[PDB]
DNA sequence: TAATGCTTGTGCCTTTATTAAAGAGGAAAGTTGCGGTGGATTAAAGCACCATCGTGCGGAGAATACGATAAGGCTCTTGCTTCATTTGAAGTTATTGACAGTTGAATCGAGCCGCTCAATTGGTCAATTATGGAGTCAATAAAGG
DNA sequence: CCTTTATTGACTCCATAATTGACCAATTGAGCGGCTCGATTCAACTGTCAATAACTTCAAATGAAGCAAGAGCCTTATCGTATTCTCCGCACGATGGTGCTTTAATCCACCGCAACTTTCCTCTTTAATAAAGGCACAAGCATTA
């Protein structure tokens, strides 16, 4: 049967990711954590809908901005995989 | 009665910026209106740099109206309004890029 | 209670750029909190500038002063000669 | 609420990988983005439930997003 | 002219905390440029406080509300007791 | 006639703080006498704290006097005083660290 | 004033990379410095300039360079 | 004659200036190099000498926490020297 | 190269939902005058910044011998990619019900303005003690054995 | 481990410079009162957020199998490092000369405040046309030979 070597669908999913805007995780999951993490600091809060959507942008445009600079970190080391290593050394140049 | 903005010769208001002005302003300070001219004609001159670029990236596409898309690929491909602007636009996007070694 | 934007401007600005060209509302909402965020920028360091020197008053040489340190370059210069030919204009006019 | 944080799927790291130019992903990876994320929207949710706190209100609001991420220096358009 | 400083009060205060300790003329004003910069960040945090909620005044509760933002976690909550002691004690005195 | 300093129990100014308050206030705002209190009391904590761990530091080194050395040490071996104070010290140099692999 | 780029030397660069911790150093190096230390040169001089042409000024004070300095997130203590 | 193997002097001068507070470039030539650097912003300039000090601190500590980073990439690479491609890597992870 | 599966770019129908156009009203900008504070102008005097010499010595430049490090090549296996089957939880739709946010008055409390008093804080001067230089001795580490 | 040689910490003494105490002045904080605005409390509307069921179906979990990428080991040659000799320009110490900064008085000019008029900018309602979904589909790449 058909059957494609490693990488080569890889290479697809980079570019169509790259080529779209939608949000990338699921909404009820991510309402949850946040429900949950907030929980710590406040009892009985309520969440505004618009605060939950605002509160993934800005989480998932951090998180592509910190696999890029890994990926620069771990193409630095002649490898083409990224390690928690790379992750680790990005953000300590960072300053974070 | 003229408005000031047509005095100037700008689409921007001068009266509102001149208003805000002063509503900003720090103990017992004074406004001109040469600061509210200048003010608003350096508004209106970003405002059309970025629409200007703005409107070829949609052209690019072969579209009719602007998108945040558009103002995404038209602030990260110049690099003044790249350093200028470097907050994080909803429903942007990336500019598509891969690595030499990737492939 | 009414909110106060530059839609309006915006248009106006976008008609003059491009006749045949529109825009959606997400756009112009981003394009508001952008020209927002560089009012607050100038209005800020004019007022630090004020500080500094011992003058109570905002003139136009601090708004420039202000513009050389905040914007780039090029445009700085270009938003300098637009802002010198508005102020000469007004007061011609 | 308890172990929520495992409904961060690795399906969605991976495509949060991809749209960076990612193309070979480690194992480990998956628990370190975990961990880093729940860093950020620890920092972004204190300063928000503050913001909260002082008007006298008991409604997490959009703008109080806003502003808690423009104090880390992450400006976001498109909500305000 | 005369220049303001906070140089006799850090004096005071380090002839509390270290009774034969003495300090150098650098290490002092380093000290004061600090403070400056502390002073700075709090009044900044709470005009924009008093901005955001359309109150004119300044009252503790805007101060308190700055330190829990500007200082980090057990800073925050030990300077934040120590002012309300001394607003407590300034209030009943 | 009795200073606010020493009615709240403070080594700080008072009214130096309240004056400097109005002076920074915006558009003709209005400053309490309880916030020139609070900010009095913060401000002497915090000198507090890097002066004990600045003679602490001085003391380790069988001096009798503070200088930027000092200070430089005592801020950088504190976690929290790390995070509130990024700025340059004249004259501080470095905290002595080499790589293990260096060696 | 022409080709005094050249009187930052290389032992000076060599102590500079001491005092960081380093141990081993290349050849490309003090040019690659000498390239960066100038470009952080002319932002915060150019930044003084301005500071000093708008107090209707002609000499250089240490003040500007701190607010210059300041401005770029880079506070110095000790000459304010 | 005696002579010391390779890297044991310079660990000798590691810990002898990671210990000192002093500056480390000459003063007349970091002057010169400054005025011939604001010749071109604004002719017949003067300088004040506590402004020259300042410059020269404020260059000083950006040039050692540059090559703090720049040893940590180097480092991640499995070296022991820094080539100019590890200041670069450093240099665009932070943002400049 | 080559066919051939396979996934994507292009053309067309739909339909729909999202932007362009119109309307009432209410909120703010323009107009005119009056006073009083802030910016621009000029002269003086003093301090600070630049240019000159001498010098003499410690640091910088160039050559040298060489040991250790970066780079390249080969093996190899373990971990990460691709594909199917089954399931389980997210997404959609409609519905209740109560809680919390918003707005409008009334009211008490607190901060600002204004002149006087006197105590507090800044600048100048002599000193004494903590600190840097210089010499010396002993403890420690490194290179070869 | 041992021996010899270079390096640095510890001790002593000496000089010195730089932080402390004292005294004059000049500056502003405390005090008392009058007044006017702003934070606080209470009630009523009502917007919306949390909780419920019913249903579908598409994406997530798990396993099998496969293939290539990271890691370890060995060799080489060239390139930074430690050392010595020579010289060169920097830093220390006085000395002029001048030009640029700061201060003080003066004049004028321009901006804020206050009431009135009008017109323009902002929520509400309708639509019409540009764009995403679905279908069909040509063509350019990937794969084994």
């Amino acid at each position: 049967p058909h059957r494609y070597r490693p990488g080569t669908v890889a290479l697809r999913e980079i570019r169509k990711y790259q080529k779209s805007t939608e949000l990338l995780i699921r909404k009820l999951p991510f309402q949850r954590l946040v429900r949950e993490i907030a929980q710590d600091f406040k009892t009985d809060l309520r969440f505004q809908s618009h605060a939950v959507l605002a509160l993934q942008e800005a989480a998932e445009a951090y998180l592509v901005g910190l696999f890029e600079d890994t990926n620069l970190c771990a193409i630095h080391a002649k490898r083409v995989t990224i390690m928690p290593k790379d992750i680790q050394l990005a953000r300590r140049i960072r300053g974070e | 009665p003229i408005t000031r903005s047509s005095r100037a010769g700008l689409q921007f208001p001068v009266g509102r910026v001149h208003r805000l002005l002063k509503t900003r302003s720090t103990a017992h300070g004074r406004v001109g209106a040469t600061a509210a001219v200048y003010t608003a004609a350096i508004l209106e001159y970003l405002t059309a740099e970025v629409l200007e670029l703005a409107g070829n990236a949609s052209k690019d596409l072969k579209v009719k109206r602007i998108s945040p898309r558009h103002l995404q690929l038209a602030i990260r491909g110049d690099e003044e309004l790249d350093t200028l602007i470097k907050g994080t636009i909803a429903g942007g996007g990336v500019i598509p890029h891969i690595h030499k070694s990737l492939i | 209670k009414n909110v106060e934007t530059y839609k309006i401007y915006i248009f106006k600005v976008l008609k003059q750029v491009h006749p045949d060209i529109g825009i959606s509302s997400k756009a112009m909402g981003i394009m508001n909190s952008f020209i927002n965020d560089i009012f607050e920028k100038l209005a800020q360091e004019s007022s630090k500038l004020a500080r500094y020197n011992k003058k109570p008053t905002i003139t136009s040489r601090e708004i420039q002063t202000a513009v050389r340190l905040v914007l780039p370059g090029e445009l700085a210069k270009h938003a300098v000669s637009e802002g010198t030919k508005a102020v000469t204009k007004f007061t011609s006019s | 609420l308890r172990d929520n944080i495992q409904g961060i799927t690795k399906p969605a790291i991976r495509r949060l990988a991809r749209r960076g130019g990612v193309k070979r992903i480690s194992g480990l990876i998956y628990e370190e983005t975990r961990g880093v994320l729940k860093i950020f929207l620890e920092n972004v949710i204190r300063d928000a439930v503050t913001y909260t706190e002082h008007a006298r209100r008991k409604t997490v609001t959009a703008m109080d997003v806003v502003y808690a991420l423009k104090r880390q220096g992450r400006t976001l358009y498109g909500f305000g």
